[PDB]
């Protein structure tokens, strides 16, 4: 949508041809390298089909795989993020209050003399299984 | 004029296959030489924009003679074919030279954003103790951790290259700072769980210095009060 | 959403709840409307006119 | 004859302006329709533009024995090829100015080059006969500036104010 806008903005040029095929290729050239990183994520969604936290290991690996270019890695890092941000609301339900609502299991759980182990993993956090512990 | 054409499609030809979308085994600091490699290529495409008025060939080839000994040095550096911390050293070598005044800059301005993803593991491993390198070219270390021994944390980390025994090719020169960001890197984690190219060379070295002292007199307090030596020492 | 606002008629079927339901959806409705005249606006005096 | 004279003077090879490496570039020999008389001048013409490429060769060698002054003294002299490329410029617009132009003007432009010209290429014969390096050249070149000619000293003080600078590389980094 954000790209969208600056396009109409060289359409309010585009009026009349004052733009040749170069000049407005000059302007996709810093934007050239972040539309492929965006592709390759989603790509990369659409094939295996993971769900949850598995997703966002999966943005930790294209954060991994891209290394250098700081700039535009800066940005998918921002969005693996924003991402884990319906992963934060569900994720203060159940340690400051228990009662906790998913809305199909997207924060691993399983509920609870002794009555049962006890194993949470199934949906696999997206950094080291200690907190999955904890 | 038209082989001056033919060395800025040579640019191109190597900017578009170094991108590691394409590759995962080739180096992070490989890719890193491209992201201002990329910047004089659209400094090319606004001149070529400015070429007109061109009333003879000679306006332009002669505005193109200054580019010209410049993209000749800059284009057959990759002609061998230097890859990775081996490719840091070519344009480190190159960065120490200067002779041409206008090939000078532009191997300086490299020089700023490939050391990018270099110094990026440096700084990490001597303040937590995370060396972030598990992907592309170049020493991968997640060093074997040991809790059994506690004797530096670690009885077996290698060295931070383990064949050559070197760093190098970034501003100081790495030849002291090396062998003791080595050093202070086992135990910053012992802590933790249980003009010129030569004058810009001597403004990094006291920083370089300043954070392995830093880090220092960190764990010298750490050792007066867990270890007792000095009560070690009178028993013995 | 437009015939929706339409089967809400009657205040009194069956549920209170029923008609509130597409009273929000009457307010949605209507947020539409107060964008097509913002883009309008340009068309003439009251960009480059392309769909 | 006006587009066709500034690219022989750059020393590219021409049809009508053979290269036989013996000489350099040179008008061919007696063209007809060609006066003989027009073309005696026009050698020496052409004579500014072989000492030229006799001149980008001393260059393109050290750029794109072994020395770092050599390539700091190839910085020297390109701004000796400055007033030199600048006058290419100017004869150009002359041209535009009228396209019916002879000659005579044209020789008269060059005639500032023609003691300007063969006293650099004698300089760097000296300097790659007796196959120097470093520092040394500094003080050959500055008996060369000692010398006679007011363009030339002028020329040769640029060509020894650029490996002076080298010089100081080493001298501000010791000292």
């Amino acid at each position: 949508k954000e790209y969208m806008i600056l396009i109409s903005q060289l359409e309010h040029l585009q009026r009349q041809g004052l733009l040749s095929l170069q000049k407005l290729w000059f302007y996709i050239q810093p934007t050239l390298r972040t539309m492929e990183v965006l592709a390759s994520i989603a790509t990369s969604l659409n094939k295996g089909e993971c769900f949850g936290g598995a997703t966002l290991s999966l943005l930790h690996d294209r954060t991994f795989g891209y290394t250098g270019d700081s700039q535009a890695q800066e940005l998918c890092l921002y969005l693996t993020k924003a991402a884990s941000a319906p992963y934060f609301d569900i994720l203060e339900r159940w340690i400051y209050r228990g009662i906790i609502n998913d809305p199909y299991s997207e924060f691993m759980v399983e509920e609870h003399w002794d009555q049962r182990y006890t194993i949470v993993q199934q949906q696999i956090p997206s950094f080291l299984q200690k907190v999955a512990d904890k | 004029v038209a082989e001056y054409g033919t060395y800025y499609t040579r640019l191109s030809h190597f900017s578009l296959l170094t991108v590691l979308d394409s590759s995962h085994s080739n180096g992070l600091v490989f890719q890193a030489f491209t992201s201002g490699l990329r910047k004089y290529l659209q400094y090319y495409r606004a001149c070529v924009l400015s070429t007109p008025a061109s009333l003879t060939l000679l306006t332009i080839s002669f505005l193109f003679r200054k580019l010209g000994r410049q993209l000749r040095y800059l284009a057959e550096l990759c002609c061998a074919f230097p890859t990775g911390v081996k490719l840091l050293s070519y344009l480190y070598k190159e960065a120490l030279e200067n002779s041409s005044n206008e090939n000078y800059p532009v191997l300086l301005s490299l020089l700023k954003t490939s050391c990018e993803p270099y110094t990026r593991f440096i700084y990490d491993w001597v303040y937590s103790g995370v060396f972030r390198d598990v992907c592309g070219e170049f020493m991968i270390q997640v060093n074997e951790d040991y809790l059994g021994f506690r004797d530096k944390r670690y009885w077996t980390h290698g060295y931070v290259l383990i064949s050559k025994e070197v760093e190098d090719c970034v501003p100081v020169f790495l030849k002291h700072v090396a062998n003791e960001i080595y050093i202070c890197g086992k135990t910053i984690n012992l802590l933790k769980l249980c003009s010129l190219p030569v004058l810009m060379k001597y403004s990094v070295t006291a920083p370089m210095v300043s954070h392995v002292y830093l880090v220092n007199k960190a764990i010298v307090d750490y050792y007066f009060v867990e270890l007792k030596m000095e009560r070690h020492f009178e028993a013995m | 959403i437009k015939k929706y606002t339409d089967q809400r008629s009657l205040d009194r079927a069956f549920g209170l709840v029923g008609q509130s339901f597409c009273a929000a959806l009457h307010q949605e409705l209507k947020e539409y409307y107060r964008l097509l005249s913002v883009l309008h606006s340009q068309l003439q005096v009251e960009s480059s006119l392309t769909l | 004859m006006i587009h066709e004279l500034l690219l022989a003077l750059s020393g590219y090879p021409g049809s009508i302006f053979t290269w036989n490496k013996r000489t350099g570039l040179q008008v061919s020999q007696d063209i007809p329709f060609l006066h003989p008389g027009e073309t005696s001048v026009l050698n020496r013409l052409c004579k500014l533009g072989t000492d030229y490429i006799r001149f980008t060769e001393f260059i393109e060698q050290y750029t794109g024995l072994h020395g770092i002054y050599l390539r700091a003294f190839c910085r020297g002299l390109d701004s000796i090829l400055q007033p030199y490329r600048q006058a290419l410029l100017d004869l150009e617009q002359e041209f535009l100015a009228d396209p019916h132009l002879s000659i005579s003007h044209i020789n008269y432009s060059l005639d500032q080059f023609h003691l300007l010209f063969p006293s650099i290429m004698v300089v760097v014969e000296q300097i790659k006969s007796q196959k120097i390096h470093g520092c040394q050249i500094l003080e050959t070149v500055y008996k060369h500036s000692c010398g006679g000619l007011p363009p030339v000293r002028s020329a040769l003080e640029k060509t020894l104010a650029v490996c002076h600078g080298v010089m100081y590389k080493q001298l501000s980094a010791w000292m």
